[PDB]
């Protein structure tokens, strides 16, 4: 069973599934431990379990695989990974891992990883032969990002202005200087829509702090 | 001729053998669930019972 499947489900569907399983009232507690308990049940009676997420190394040597829908937070949803993986496949902080998991046995409360199926959407064999980050040779912007869609709606013109004010390409550093109440929120929203519409091949991430 | 003398050698050997069979039962109960290419023969045996 995939974790991301129960992840993209709303809380009501998790409640309905837990009541279909015939257990203690699960709607009472967190989505986190809701998914935890329904997974524990369905894994008591079910296949191999599958999961995916991003890995963070702890100072104890082990690692935690967490979900972005929980914004990479600590909780029962996390997947425990042993340092033996971080020696065999030499895992790293921030690796997109997807693999098989099982329920925790006596005294344990974190799902244990079984076998890594995809490391950063790629082969673990090919996960060894990789290049280091700061060891790379940086360069200036070579390929430009097309933000103009060509339809000219009420908001698309905004992006068009950028295309004639400050062109952006892959590898460029953009800094927005704006006082409060200036309309930067939907500015980033329109930019994200345009770059997601024009380039569905590059993985796009946003960050909202406070 | 019927009474045998024992020294520190085989006495310590027997005590180490008792510790060894203890940790061997421990690591055998542990390995009964282990799988392939998931552990090194370092944490399988505990140094504390020896
Ligand atoms: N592209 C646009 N087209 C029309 N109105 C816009 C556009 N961008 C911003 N606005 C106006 O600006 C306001 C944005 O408010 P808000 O998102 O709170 O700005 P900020 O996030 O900078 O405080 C809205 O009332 C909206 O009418
Ligand atoms: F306070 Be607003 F988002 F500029
Ligand atoms: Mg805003």
């Amino acid at each position: 069973m995939n974790l991301t499947e129960l992840k993209n489900t709303p809380v009501s569907e998790l409640i309905t599934l837990g009541e279909n399983m015939g257990l203690e009232n699960l709607a009472r507690m967190r989505k986190q431990d809701i998914i935890f308990a329904i997974l524990k049940q369905h894994a008591k009676s079910g296949e191999d379990i599958f999961g995916d997420g991003v890995l963070e190394i702890l100072q104890d040597g082990f690692g935690f695989l967490r979900s972005a829908d929980s914004s990479y937070l600590a909780g029962p949803d996390d997947i425990y990974v042993s340092p033996s993986q971080i020696r065999r496949f030499n895992l790293r902080t921030g690796d997109t891992i997807s693999g098989k998991i099982r329920p925790p046995k006596e005294g344990e409360r974190y799902f244990a990883l079984l076998k890594v199926n995809e490391v950063n959407f790629d082969k673990p064999e090919n996960a060894r032969n990789k290049i280091l980050f700061e060891n790379l040779t940086p360069l200036h912007a070579n390929s430009r990002l097309r933000m103009e869609r060509g339809n000219g709606s009420t908001e698309d013109l905004t992006a068009r202005v950028l295309d004639l004010a400050s062109p952006i390409g892959r590898g460029q550093r953009g800094l927005i200087v704006a006082p409060p109440k200036a309309g930067k929120t939907m500015l980033l929203q329109n930019i994200a829509q345009s770059i997601a519409y024009n380039h569905p091949d590059c993985v796009l991430m946003v960050l909202l702090i406070d | 001729g019927n009474r045998r003398i024992r020294s520190v050698g085989e006495m310590a050997e027997n005590q180490f053998r008792v510790g060894l069979v203890r940790v061997e039962r421990a690591v055998k109960e542990r390995l009964s669930l282990g799988d392939l290419d998931t552990l090194m023969p370092q944490d399988m045996i505990n140094a504390k019972p020896i």
